[PDB]
RNA sequence: AAACUCCAUAUAUAUAAUUUUAAUUAUAUAUAAUUUUAUAUUAUUUAAUAUAAAGAAAGGAAUUAAGACAAAUCAUAAUGAUCCUUAUAAUAUGGGUAAUAGACGUGCUAUAAUAAAAUGAUAAUAAAAUUAUAUAAAAUAUAUUUAAUUAUAUUUAAUUAAUAAUAUAAAACAUUUUAAUUUUUAAUAUAUUUUUUUAUUAUAAAUAUGAAUUAUAAUCUGAAAUUCGAUUAUAUGAAA
């Protein structure tokens, strides 16, 4: 009893997949890049088209997030939060962030201008957005024999078609094989013809070895084959991050089931692994520029662990597994992992929110008309506990008290 | 120091830019209902001066709500030092009223304070 | 040691003596410290540096005094041995003290010292009066 | 627990030494909570009083001088009497 | 002596004109009220805003303002109240009605045409139907001019005229 | 009857070397209100409404008279009369009070998405009360490959108590999931909704509700758990 207009999902799901950014206000709002931060240093900026395109294929842009409010997805540059991170990815040596804060901050939003950045300056960007989907058991896996590791061959090409579309084809196919590869064909063409794909050394690419569609158990292999690609080149920069970076560090057991019924551990996966092996110093990438930006969540568990990692706790060695795993604290120590803080918003920045809220025509008739604007502007602070930017939102535009 | 229910709060107001700390941490990660924090604010916003006057309240006792109502009812008092020619307009407002609504005892027979077990006739 | 006696009444708790001692206090070498605190296990308080123990299990107080004494001396001992038993890799087990810690409640919390005006405190209001009167 | 567990054992062992407690390491029904609870039956015995206590009858013994009436005793003795009276006393005790 | 001093004086002259701010929105509470159920306020609450917000989103204007026109569209003016009338025939009147009443009314209605929508989520549903109330159409006007035609039969049945 | 009374409230004073600390408290002693004042608008100097300024000022408990109902109690206890005195008095072992056609009250749990379940350790937020016929912390072991949870066992740290324990309150709030529901899934492509979208293929009246009833295995208390106790596990999964 259901048509293809009528909205049939719950509330958080009916905002993020029903289009109704689709009505509302076009804004000529300044445009997102690095090298004209001067600029646009403490104003909203709508992205670039490119790196929009980007940006929605790596999964930066979430569900929780107000961006159905406007035309598109939209942040503000900042001086304490936003452009400091730049500049310490741009001049520290190491280049390896974990972006900490409070709930709600703007971590993600972080993220989405670090992978803007990387478009801009002609980077790769490997993005896993939400490790739940790999870490939780709810798509196949299997023991591969040749990595000793449980690969998941529906995750992997999900992530891989993500690579592919989410980067430009010409600084992908920029670069030139190291070693060849064998693989198993599973195209609808060419199945009974060509059992077996080859990619050779200077002849074929990056890009072709991504096109690459195998059956699941050479998935994983293909996998491993490209992040080898990726390290071994130094043409270009590759830009890894992991948003929700929180649930791996907590959840250090998959759901997953062996032989034996008892659970997978997170490092014997392939994903996750993988993941792990990228933020410490073991695949080291040879080309500079090239970064790890992990990302914390409020939504996910806390424990001893993360703070251990970072320069905050003494170790305690009685807590348990669950609230402490030393192996992820000793890996995290290991690639020279420097924690960034996301600031809340100051005063002016609020009022600068605001103000663009009220162009776009978001701000209630109650809050506008018969209402002081410097006041007004002191109570949405007050509100948000000085200036928690999703809080202020939530006050603004979800409260209707 | 303001109370409601069993709520217990002493609220130190002082003259700096408006910000807010609920006992020992941050006023959206104390209080999550809005409710609570529009609440606090409001001797601030009947006054103007919400952004004037930096807030550090301390609770005790009681759940969120109830805490939420007792600093504010401190902060309004806290408020009327500052300016004893606005203590009429707070008291007006509802602010500098101690409310009193006490949790009813379980008398013998019923069941809670007011609720009796069922009647029959036959 | 600390004694407890019930005047009128012959409680059962008159028996009940609690020696209490802070560990730093005890004439110990910072190896047997450590080696002492380990043995004294949820006895030693690692917050206020303090260790004690009460004794029931005789009859008369003085008894019970004399055992908790002698409970002290072997720990001592056992703490000064080091031969062949030195406890430098077993750190010290403090989830008793964090259960407490939980059980009670907290006000580590503080008014911020940068949030402080001076300068809007009340001054000293000048009373002439007074003034005049102290002639001492 | 990344500290080792023998290391552990070996130091509880010891503490259990320094103090009077056992060390049991298996965890096995030693019977040690059946005698290590105290004994409560001196109180249960003292529940209903002290059975020495003074009673009428000792107020002849203490004070012979003074002539006391144990009121209650005197009222059942009447009731007795008039039984025996209008030909409801008690019957003769069987022997046999 | 009080010596209050020239600063909170012009301060104080300030805030005598500025009217004493309103603590709810009265109408926008009652809703949220009769929506809760065990207590649980706060549910109410985010039911009510949620659902506010996609209505905003649908049709870009101001969602409260919005919601209290269509209750003031919805809610019947009056009502034909029975009465037993001295053990007779059980003779009508049309009543005046409070404001509470008028949009509890309303609300009743519209929760009840809400629970025709699809999703699984009631705020969703909720949402969907204050944009179609606000767009024009409902079953609830229908039975509001239903009720108006009732009311007017019986003119002169009120008491006091 | 009201009032004095108690609880709770506001204020003041006293005391507490602010390690028995919670001073944001506890407890003795006061004071405080069955609130006051004024301007008007109706009805006749007053009384209700409204407005204003002054106040922290707003409840609950105990107390339920005379008579009556030959209301209830001789099974709290006692006493009158009457009846039993090798028995209608007294002690032990077992059984019964827990029987089951229909019926009648009180409750509890339910019949799923404005509502249920997983999770949430710099442990979100209480109060009141108990612990020498005790309260039992941490930690080890087994159920259970990690560990946590829950349940037992092991063994008693602390305190007979503003000091330790029962006891990290729970809803809340947040992420995740949820059949009925082809209102979803997964294979392909697809893309500026990517924890997602579109296209084309295949996905065909009690559940992933409820927890009655029963089977087996363990555990707890006790000397003893068959009639007849309480847990946990693996199955069972009515009715609604
Ligand atoms: N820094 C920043 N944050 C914003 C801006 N606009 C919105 N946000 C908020 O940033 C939040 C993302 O915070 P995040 O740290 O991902 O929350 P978490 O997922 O709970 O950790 C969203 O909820 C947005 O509402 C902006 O212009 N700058
Ligand atoms: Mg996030
Ligand atoms: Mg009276
Ligand atoms: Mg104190
Ligand atoms: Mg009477
Ligand atoms: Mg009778
Ligand atoms: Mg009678
Ligand atoms: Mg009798
Ligand atoms: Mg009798
Ligand atoms: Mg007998
Ligand atoms: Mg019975
Ligand atoms: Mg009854
Ligand atoms: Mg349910
Ligand atoms: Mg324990
Ligand atoms: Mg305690
Ligand atoms: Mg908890
Ligand atoms: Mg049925
Ligand atoms: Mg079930
Ligand atoms: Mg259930």
């Amino acid at each position: 009893r259901v048509t293809p207009g009528s909205l049939y999902k719950n509330w958080t799901n009916t905002t993020h997949t029903a289009q109704l950014q689709q009505t509302a206000v076009p804004l000529a709002l300044p445009i997102f890049n690095f090298d004209d931060i001067s600029k646009t240093l403490n104003k909203v900026v709508s992205y670039s088209n490119k790196q929009y395109k980007s940006l929605h294929h790596l999964g930066s842009f979430k569900k929780s997030q107000f961006n159905e409010l406007f035309q598109k997805p939209v942040c503000l540059v900042r001086e304490d939060a936003t452009n400091s991170f730049l500049k310490k990815l741009v001049s520290h040596p190491v280049k390896k962030f974990i972006i900490t804060g409070e709930p709600g901050v703007g971590k993600t939003v972080l993220l989405s201008q670090a992978h803007a950045y990387a478009v801009d300056s002609k980077q790769i960007i490997i993005n896993i957005s939400y490790p739940e989907l790999f870490l939780n058991g709810r798509n196949d896996f299997s023991y591969d024999d040749d990595l000793k590791l449980f690969i998941q061959p529906m995750y992997l090409k999900k992530l891989i078609r993500k690579i592919l579309k989410a980067n430009d084809p010409a600084l992908l196919k920029s670069i030139e094989l190291s070693k060849d590869y064998k693989f198993s064909n599973a195209n609808p063409k060419n199945a009974s013809v060509k059992p077996f794909v080859t990619l050779n050394k200077t002849k074929n690419t990056v890009l072709d070895l991504l096109s690459v569609m195998t059956h699941p158990h050479n998935r994983g292999k293909l996998m491993k084959a490209i992040i080898d690609e990726l390290s071994v080149q130094s043409k270009v920069p590759i830009m890894f991050t992991v948003d929700n970076f929180s649930k791996v560090l907590t959840t250090a057991y998959s759901a997953y089931r062996n032989t034996e019924n008892k659970q997978i551990y997170s490092l014997d996966l392939q994903m996750g692994k993988l993941m792990m092996d990228i933020i410490s110093g073991e695949t080291k990438f040879a080309n500079g520029e090239s970064s790890t930006i992990l990302a914390i969540s409020g939504v996910d568990r806390t424990n001893k662990t993360l703070p251990v990692a970072l320069g905050k706790i003494p170790v305690d060695p009685y807590v348990t597994r669950y609230h402490y795993e030393p192996k992820f604290v000793e890996l995290l120590q290991k690639g020279n992992v420097t924690e960034f803080e996301v600031p809340k918003l100051n005063k002016q920045e609020v009022n600068e929110l605001i103000d663009y809220y009220k162009q776009s025509n978001v701000l209630l008739d109650k809050d506008i008309t018969g209402k002081k604007w410097e006041n007004l502007i002191d109570e949405k602070y007050f509100l948000s506990g000085n200036g928690n930017p999703r809080e202020l939102l939530k006050s603004l535009v979800l409260s209707h008290r | 120091v303001g109370k409601r229910k069993s709520s217990t709060a002493k609220v130190f107001v002082v003259r700096g830019t408006g910000e807010i700390l609920v006992n020992g941490r941050q006023l959206n990660d104390y209080f999550l209902k809005m409710k609570d924090r529009e609440s606090i604010m409001y001797p601030l916003q009947v006054i103007e001066s919400v952004g004037k006057y930096n807030i550090f309240a301390t609770t005790s006792g009681g759940g969120p709500t109830g805490q939420a109502e007792s600093i504010m009812h401190a902060i309004a008092k806290a408020l009327v030092v500052f300016n004893p020619l606005l203590k009429s307009r707070l008291h007006k407002a509802g602010v500098l009223t101690r409310d009193y609504r006490h949790v009813e005892r379980k008398k013998p027979g019923k069941k809670k304070a007011r609720k009796m077990p069922t009647w029959v006739k036959r | 040691y600390r004694y407890t006696s019930y005047v009128g009444e012959e409680h059962p708790n008159s028996r009940k003596v609690v020696l209490s001692v802070k560990t730093k206090e005890l004439g110990l070498e910072e190896k047997s410290l450590h080696k002492f605190r380990i043995l004294a296990r949820s006895r030693y308080d690692h917050t206020t540096d303090i260790f004690k123990m009460s004794s029931d299990k005789f009859e008369h107080a003085s008894q019970n005094a004399r055992y908790l004494h002698d409970i002290l001396q072997r720990l001592l001992a056992e703490s000064k041995d080091l031969t062949e038993d030195d406890f430098s890799d077993v750190p010290l087990d403090t989830r008793h003290t964090i259960a407490k810690s939980l059980r009670k409640k907290k006000r580590d919390y503080e008014f911020p010292e940068h949030w402080k005006r001076p300068e809007d405190a009340p001054k000293k209001k000048f009373d002439i009066v007074d003034q005049l009167l102290s002639t001492l | 627990m990344n500290v080792p567990k023998a290391r552990l054992l070996k130091v509880a062992e010891l503490s259990a030494k320094i103090f009077d407690q056992n060390f049991n390491p298996s965890g096995i029904r030693t019977g040690s909570k059946i005698l290590n609870e105290r004994l409560k039956g001196p109180s249960v015995a003292s529940y209903y009083g002290n059975p020495d206590i003074l009673k009428f009858r000792h107020l002849k013994t203490l004070y012979p001088d003074i002539e006391f009436v144990d009121l209650e005793e005197q009222y059942r003795l009447s009731m007795v009497e008039a039984k025996k009276r209008r030909g409801k006393g008690a019957p003769k005790k069987m022997k046999k | 002596k009080i010596k209050p001093t020239a600063e909170q004086l012009a301060q104080w002259e300030a805030l005598k004109s500025v009217p004493i701010p309103p603590r709810k929105n009265a109408t926008l509470d009652h809703i949220t009220n009769m929506i809760m159920r065990h207590g649980k306020k706060e549910k109410a609450q985010t039911i009510l805003s949620r659902a506010l917000y996609l209505v905003y989103c649908q049709t870009r204007q101001d969602p409260i303002q919005a919601l209290e026109k269509s209750l003031d569209e919805l809610a019947p003016l009056m009502m034909t109240k029975t009465f037993n009338t001295g053990v007779a025939k059980a003779s009508v009147i049309p009543v005046p009605l409070n404001k509470r009443q008028r949009n509890r009314i309303a609300w009743n209605w519209i929760v009840q045409s809400a629970n025709q929508r699809v999703s699984s989520d009631f705020a969703v549903r909720l949402g969907e139907e204050l944009t179609a109330i606000a767009k024009g159409t409902s079953s609830a006007f229908e039975k509001r001019d239903q009720i108006h035609k009732t009311a007017i039969a019986h003119r002169a049945y009120i008491q006091l005229k």
